[PDB]
């Protein structure tokens, strides 16, 4: 029953969650307001069940009502451990809310709260992201192309952005996959290193 | 695919711009070489209506997009996901349309039943006291390069006059690229 592992995620019983994870080791917890397991674990903070959950397998950027996805919750908690877990294993970083349309970077501190500083690690990734790597970068979601100079994406292909910048958009990396070249969507991308 | 073909009609419609440079500072820039508009996502962008002789009360005034292509023309020009659900409404458009006329509580937007495209409308006013054309701001509410929404795509507006009973007085057009920098983007495609 999924009710549990929402419940057991988010009131912190890891024996429990491990327990019933198998009772559905198809979880897909998305709940009416679009807040998964993941979400919970996230925002109560249990480190240990927000580990499982995403080594289980979970979705790492499952996206609620507002668009809020785990690393959302995690910056919002100022969280540079979890941040840096969950970009480590998918994190979509440049998944933005769907009303103020911001980034998890962008929700770092409530205000003033449990000391920022996560916000750089947060604001360095899309900053590094690319380049950094050796310019490697992964794809978390296909893409079928619109345009002719666009690659084509496939849930999770590794590639070299052959550098990106505003010249010709801000939100458009330009990638070498393969061995082929092209524009590829920067809100797919993840290190995933 | 609706109609692109200028048309001025028997009052001599056709379209003005203002002749704003390429300064980095530019809101909105137009080209004549290009017939095209450079504008910054949801800033002004006056278009001015030029005629010769004074349209009978009750004219009005519409605009809506196309893409440019051949390959997309007949998929109807809307808003990303992201900005479809974003929180700027004003009051009084849609949230997934294009474009918006700001300053005119006489503004009226349109879902054709039928086409399933957008456009808004607003009252036809002759020229101020001392003016030789009349100025409609105008608003476009997604990046050129909005994935989901244009997707890089090229787009044209589709100015047309009409009169009370929507019946064609006449038709212009112009290409429109939403970006960031209006002004160098304008000068690297002019180059
Ligand atoms: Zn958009």
């Amino acid at each position: 029953p999924l009710a549990l592992l929402l419940d057991s995620s988010l009131e912190g019983e890891f024996d429990l969650v491990q327990r019933i994870i198998y009772e559905v080791d198809d979880p897909s917890l998305p709940n009416d307001e679009g807040i998964t397991a993941l979400h919970n674990a996230v925002c109560a903070g249990h480190t240990e069940i927000v580990k499982f959950l995403v080594q289980f397998g979970v979705n790492v950027n499952a996206a609620d009502s507002d668009g809020w996805t785990p690393l959302h919750c995690a910056a919002s908690c100022n969280n540079v451990q979890v941040c840096k877990f969950l970009v480590e294993s998918g994190a979509a970083v440049f998944a933005m809310t769907y009303s103020d349309m911001q980034t998890a970077a962008d929700k770092c501190e409530e205000m003033e709260e449990g000391y920022t500083q996560c916000s750089q690690f947060l604001y360095g990734v899309q900053e590094k992201m690319g380049i950094m790597n050796k310019g490697v970068i992964y794809a978390l979601w296909d893409y079928e192309p619109q345009n002719d100079d666009e690659l084509p994406m496939k849930e999770g292909d590794c590639m070299t952005i052959i550098h990106r910048e505003d010249e010709d958009e801000i939100e458009w990396w330009w990638a070498r996959l393969n061995d082929k070249e092209g524009y590829v969507p920067r809100n797919l991308l993840g290190l995933y290193p | 695919v609706p109609s692109q073909k200028t048309y001025q009609g028997s009052y001599g419609f056709r379209l003005g711009f203002l002749h704003s440079g390429t300064a980095k500072s530019v809101t909105c820039t137009y080209s004549p070489a290009l017939n095209k508009m450079f504008c910054q996502l949801a800033k002004t962008c006056p278009v001015q209506l030029w005629v010769d002789s004074t349209p009978p009360p009750g004219t009005r005034v519409r605009a809506m997009a196309i893409y440019k292509q051949s390959q997309h023309m007949t998929e109807v020009v809307r808003r990303c996901p992201h900005h479809e659900r974003c929180s700027d409404s004003d009051g009084l458009a849609p949230p997934q349309h294009l474009i918006r006329v700001e300053g005119n509580l006489r503004v009226e937007y349109l879902d054709d039943r039928n086409t399933f495209r957008h456009s808004v409308v607003v009252p036809y006013e002759p020229p101020e006291v001392g003016s030789d054309c009349t100025t409609i701001h105008y608003n476009y509410m997604c990046n050129s390069s909005c994935m989901g929404g244009m997707n890089r795509r090229p787009i044209l507006t589709i100015i047309t006059l009409e009169d009370s009973s929507g019946n064609l007085l006449g038709r212009n057009s112009f290409e429109v690229r939403v970006c960031a920098c209006p002004g160098r983007d304008r000068r690297t495609e002019e180059e």
